[PDB]
RNA sequence: GCGCUGACUGGGGCCUGUAGAGCACUGAUAGGGCUAGGGGGCCCACCAGCCUACCAAACCCUGUCAAACUCCGAAGGGUCCCAGGUGGAGCCUGGGAGUGAGGGCGCGAGCGAUAACGUCCGCGUCCGAGCGCGGGAACAACCGAGACCGCCAGCUAAGGCCCCCAAGUCUGGGCUAAGUGGUAAAGGAUGUGGCGCCGCGAAGACAGCCAGGAUGUUGGCUUAGAAGCAGCCAUCAUUUAAAGAGUGCGUAAUAGCUCACUGGUCGAGUGGCGCCGCGCCGAAAAUGAUCGGGGCUUAAGCCCAGCGCCGAAGCUGCGGGUCU
RNA sequence: GCGGUCGCCUCCUAAAAGGUAACGGAGGCGCCCAAAGGUCCCCUCAGGCGGGACGGAAAUCCGCCGGAGAGCGCAAGGGUA
RNA sequence: CACCUCGAUGUCGGCUCGUCGCAUCCUGGGGCUGAAGAAGGUCCCAAGGGUUGGGCUGUUCGCCCAUUAAAGCGGCACGCG
RNA sequence: AAUCCCCCGUGCCCAUAGCGGCGUGGAACCACCCGUUCCCAUUCCGAACACGGAAGUGAAACGCGCCAGCGCCGAUGGUACUGGGCGGGCGACCGCCUGGGAGAGUAGGUCGGUGCGGGGGA
RNA sequence: GCCGAGGUGGUGGAAUUGGUAGACACGCUACCUUGAGGUGGUAGUGCCCAAUAGGGCUUACGGGUUCAAGUCCCGUCCUCGGUACCA
């Protein structure tokens, strides 16, 4: 069984993503935490970093994501970082993909 | 048993023209070195009949060397379906692979008087350590039966060491 | 005599005989063999006459093995035509042999025996041809 | 004869080579399939055609696996 | 008018799927193996059912083929950049055209018959328009070479240097005996000169020449008799240095002869398989024969080396013309 | 003349850019689809073996194996999970 | 095939007159024979000469009658208006 | 921040990183897991998707190692072919010079390498 | 002389798409039937040692192909449709 539901809707939604040119607000959720990246491609880069495992938080994880959503935006738009993509990999667009997003507010955004 | 060839070293000079001076190309090479050669054709003729990548070459060569090669691959040119480049395998202390002959004995093997004896393979690949190198190969059973098949786990198998792959194989049979 | 049935295309091209036998080559089934000296097109009737004549001086016993295969389309037109019109016709066909190419074959037989059946066979080809036994340089696999 | 046809030379192939410098809209490779892919700076229309997108210089990629690539990489 | 951009060349990048090869796909395909089911041949007719001397899927080995197959893939070619390249180069605008029947050759294919001075394309070339010059006996396109004019000067190209006919009857070393050269093949052959492998051979072979040939016997079978020598055969076995119930004659089945066999003599090589060079046969057409001719045989032929010379309208020297 | 052909697409011929001929080798078009169109979200085939009432080579189901040999309205090619 | 000839190279057969080739029909000379002799078969040499008259049909060709040493095959613009 | 080890993200190279066998890892990460109230769900199924949780387990998955049976990569010689230049054969085709030079196969090689960013260690 | 088809028991003739015969027929012999026959119905019947069993020979004749040939390949004779300058 070569690659999977997983890897395909994967690859799927990040390949779109990446044809636009913009900066990407990748988002890698697991059962426990939730984490944010915003990487640079051609340049094979990370800018901004955000993670609720870094900001050791906790309680109710679709109001940790909103809160690492918002610890993005700082951070970001401190650097000149304004407006990108977001990635959203294989989570549809719902509950704590969705929260940090809603939360990436306060940063360029349009999402 | 034991075959002498000589050898002689290459650099330059072309093919073409050892080829037209008697002498037959070749290279020498295994794990550790590869160098360019070239024998003489009538003398490597006599040996290789008799020799044929079954036994061992010994390789004289300036340098007074003596080394322990096995032939490996002979291209001839299809036109006159003459050799026109030899390519000799040298020997280290580790197990190698060659092919060697099938002494098809017994008898008609079974049913006889008579049957099939049904020739297949007067070789046979075997990874051997090239300290022991079986002259040759016995193949008996009894014989035999008819409609019967010696695979090949079957087989005598000398001191050597084992076959290489293949478990399963005709090099047996009656019908 | 002896076609390739199912056949994906009927009629085809000629090309040219430049080559130097592909391989071949070697002997690899019997104890003694025909080898071509000269390129030609041999006919599958031309085959037949060549086994036949093989089987028939070794009294029924005997195993040849041809090795070369007619799948080549030989066409030619209705004569007394002109040229245009379609192309050839299809009459027969042919396998392609160049120098090197061991043909026939044949093994389970003395020495003074398929050395006299293979020059028979031999007399059946319009090519030059040559008669050999298979050293170690044959065990080329 | 039952023959006879054949259709127009479609002239197609790569009409902008490695090192070549361009301008937004000219066409860079006509193709059928997609035997070379849209890279950077490069559009794709309906008849899998890539043109550059910007002005710029032509480079190839052979992403393996991934195919072949056409970038228009810029100097604009 | 613009003016170094031109063909061609060097370096660099990118594009390609042919030559070759390959069998991984599409098909074709030799042999063997192992096995779907059937041919079957059959037990039943309830499961069934055993075997494969025809298939034959797949699968596995060993082998191969393909313009419309490709896991592969050169050389080359295309294009852009940077350089060289001043050329009856390039580019731009315009005036005048003619051509739109090509042909031979080389190479790559298709058609054709691996026919045509055939036909159709591709890339080159020449003739076309160089039917001007040299060579090829003669001959548009094969070789040499691009003819502005004059010279009773020189060097050369192809090709030549016995005579027609300019320059070697030049120097070496080999080959050929056919007039080969001055040709046409499969195939064939103690032609001749070389190279090689094998068998036997001073325990003495190979030629010849001496010596002897069984014996139960007719071998039996067939069969008046086949007694080796009608035939079918069972073709014995002994003995011997050594003779096959006998290879050929003989043949009123006999007689007699003779041989494969061993001994002796003589004594030295002898028999076979390949391989290359040059020749030989294969080889019959119509008006008069011939390599262009005469003529040529350690060559005036063929191969390998050399040194010179002859040789064009090419090149040079001298003078001249015209254009730029 | 008779016969065949006449425009368009695909493949080869075509000599690895483009292009390239013949009464050269083979096929196809003169439509079709209000969803077979746009976008967003999900999903991944064909086969092969084993398993499972009526189910049989093949209806639907479960298991493993299966990189594409399936599919993409129709020819061929290129393309494509 | 379409190369000279369409500002013309008259086209079958017969007659006449030949001439040449030899892959020889007869005659001469041979080898082999499954050649007793005589008579044949088959192959080799040989082109000097010879190679009939009729019926039918435009015919060439062929069938047929009567013979013969034999009733030869071809080329010469299917020789020759 | 430096160097390093492990882990989670995300790229790139695009099989030497792959198949398969074996062995390992749960403190931390990750997964599975525990539930289906709530957002949201499955042409049926909380399998998927989704949320709220965390007792348990590294069985599955994933990560990391080892093994060359398969897969993949693969020289060096030597050829085939061929730019260009020359010869040869009635041809079908063949040979020489000078440059370029595969394919198969042989020797081998490989069960990954690395960029940025995190979390945890030394 | 030239291309294609076919030759079968005493007669007519089928299997002719690859696998074990000289079918069902008309004779002919016996049997049923009839007073006896004809017709019709059984069964023998290509050939030869065979009580049957079953060996072996048959597809115009001869020679090869294949494991197997009435069939595919040829050769001779027989026959049927064709068909042979030339302007
Ligand atoms: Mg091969
Ligand atoms: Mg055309
Ligand atoms: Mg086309
Ligand atoms: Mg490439
Ligand atoms: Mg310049
Ligand atoms: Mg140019
Ligand atoms: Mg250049
Ligand atoms: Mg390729
Ligand atoms: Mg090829
Ligand atoms: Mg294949
Ligand atoms: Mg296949
Ligand atoms: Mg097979
Ligand atoms: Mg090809
Ligand atoms: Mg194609
Ligand atoms: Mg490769
Ligand atoms: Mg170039
Ligand atoms: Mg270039
Ligand atoms: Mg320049
Ligand atoms: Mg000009
Ligand atoms: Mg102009
Ligand atoms: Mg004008
Ligand atoms: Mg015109
Ligand atoms: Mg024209
Ligand atoms: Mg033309
Ligand atoms: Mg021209
Ligand atoms: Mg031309
Ligand atoms: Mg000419
Ligand atoms: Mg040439
Ligand atoms: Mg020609
Ligand atoms: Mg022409
Ligand atoms: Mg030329
Ligand atoms: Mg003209
Ligand atoms: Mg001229
Ligand atoms: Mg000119
Ligand atoms: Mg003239
Ligand atoms: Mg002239
Ligand atoms: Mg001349
Ligand atoms: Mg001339
Ligand atoms: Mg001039
Ligand atoms: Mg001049
Ligand atoms: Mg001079
Ligand atoms: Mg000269
Ligand atoms: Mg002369
Ligand atoms: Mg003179
Ligand atoms: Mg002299
Ligand atoms: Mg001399
Ligand atoms: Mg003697
Ligand atoms: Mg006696
Ligand atoms: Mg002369
Ligand atoms: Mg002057
Ligand atoms: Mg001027
Ligand atoms: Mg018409
Ligand atoms: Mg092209
Ligand atoms: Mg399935
Ligand atoms: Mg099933
Ligand atoms: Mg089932
Ligand atoms: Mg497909
Ligand atoms: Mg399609
Ligand atoms: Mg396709
Ligand atoms: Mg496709
Ligand atoms: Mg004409
Ligand atoms: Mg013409
Ligand atoms: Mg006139
Ligand atoms: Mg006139
Ligand atoms: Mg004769
Ligand atoms: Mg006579
Ligand atoms: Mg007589
Ligand atoms: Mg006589
Ligand atoms: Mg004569
Ligand atoms: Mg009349
Ligand atoms: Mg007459
Ligand atoms: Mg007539
Ligand atoms: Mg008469
Ligand atoms: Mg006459
Ligand atoms: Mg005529
Ligand atoms: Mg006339
Ligand atoms: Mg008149
Ligand atoms: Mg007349
Ligand atoms: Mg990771
Ligand atoms: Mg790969
Ligand atoms: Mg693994
Ligand atoms: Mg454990
Ligand atoms: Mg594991
Ligand atoms: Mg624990
Ligand atoms: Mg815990
Ligand atoms: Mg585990
Ligand atoms: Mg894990
Ligand atoms: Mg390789
Ligand atoms: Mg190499
Ligand atoms: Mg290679
Ligand atoms: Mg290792
Ligand atoms: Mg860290
Ligand atoms: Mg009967
Ligand atoms: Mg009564
Ligand atoms: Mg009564
Ligand atoms: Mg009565
Ligand atoms: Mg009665
Ligand atoms: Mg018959
Ligand atoms: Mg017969």
């Amino acid at each position: 069984a070569r690659l999977t539901a997983y890897e395909r809707r994967k690859f799927r939604v990040r390949n779109r993503i990446k044809r636009t040119g913009r900066l990407r607000l990748s988002v890698f959720r697991s059962l426990k935490h939730i984490y944010a990246q915003i990487i640079d491609d051609e340049k094979g880069v990370t800018l901004v970093s955000a993670s609720s495992l870094a900001l050791k938080l906790k309680g109710n994880k679709t109001e940790v994501a909103r809160q690492v959503g918002r610890a993005l935006a700082e951070k970001a738009l401190a650097l000149g970082i304004k407006q990108v993509a977001f990635d959203r990999g294989p989570y549809k667009y719902h509950g704590r993909v969705k929260a940090l997003a809603e939360g990436a507010r306060e940063g360029g955004l349009e999402f | 048993m034991e075959y002498r060839l000589k050898a002689y070293y290459r650099e330059g000079e072309k093919p073409s023209a050892l080829r037209r001076a008697g002498k037959l190309p070749g290279v020498m090479y295994n794990r550790h070195l590869n160098r360019k050669v070239y024998v003489d054709l009538v003398e490597f003729d006599k040996v290789f009949r008799q020799a044929s990548i079954h036994h061992v070459i010994v390789l004289e060569l300036p340098d007074g060397q003596s080394l322990p090669t096995l032939v490996r691959q002979v291209n001839l040119d299809k036109r006159r379906r003459r050799p026109e480049h030899v390519d000799f395998f040298v020997l280290s202390d580790e197990p190698v692979e060659m092919y060697v002959p099938l002494r098809f004995v017994g008898t008609p093997a079974g049913v006889r008087a008579g049957g099939v004896l049904q020739e297949i393979h007067r070789d046979i690949l075997v990874k051997v350590s090239p300290r022991n190198i079986p002259e040759f190969i016995e193949v008996d059973v009894s014989g035999l039966e008819i409609g019967d098949s010696l695979h090949a786990s079957d087989l005598k198998l000398p001191p050597g060491v084992e076959l290489a792959v293949s478990p399963e194989e005709t090099i047996a049979a009656v019908v | 005599m002896l076609m390739p049935r199912r056949m994906k295309y009927r009629k085809q091209q000629r090309g040219r005989l430049k080559g130097a036998t592909k391989g071949g080559d070697y002997v690899a089934f019997g104890d003694y063999g025909l080898v071509a000296l000269e390129p030609a097109w041999i006919t599958a009737q031309q085959i037949e006459a060549a086994r036949v004549a093989m089987v028939r001086h070794f009294r029924r016993g005997g195993k040849i093995f041809i090795r070369i295969f007619p799948d080549k389309p030989y066409t030619k037109k209705p004569l007394e035509v002109r040229m245009g019109k379609g192309k050839g016709n299809v009459e027969g066909y042919v396998a392609v042999v160049k120098p090197g190419r061991v043909m026939f074959e044949v093994a389970g037989v003395t020495e003074e025996q398929a050395m006299e059946a293979l020059r028979i066979a031999g007399h059946k080809l319009p090519i030059k041809t040559k008669i050999v036994r298979r050293d170690a340089y044959d065990e080329a696999q | 004869t039952r023959n006879g046809r054949d259709s127009q030379a479609k002239r197609l192939g790569v009409k902008r080579y490695e090192g070549q410098v361009v301008r937004a809209g000219n066409i860079l490779v006509r193709q059928r399939g997609t035997r070379f892919k849209p890279g950077k700076n490069v559009g794709m229309g309906r008849d899998f055609t890539l043109f550059a997108l910007v002005d710029g210089v032509v480079e190839f990629q052979d992403r393996g696996r991934l195919g072949r690539y056409v970038h228009v990489r810029p100097l604009a």
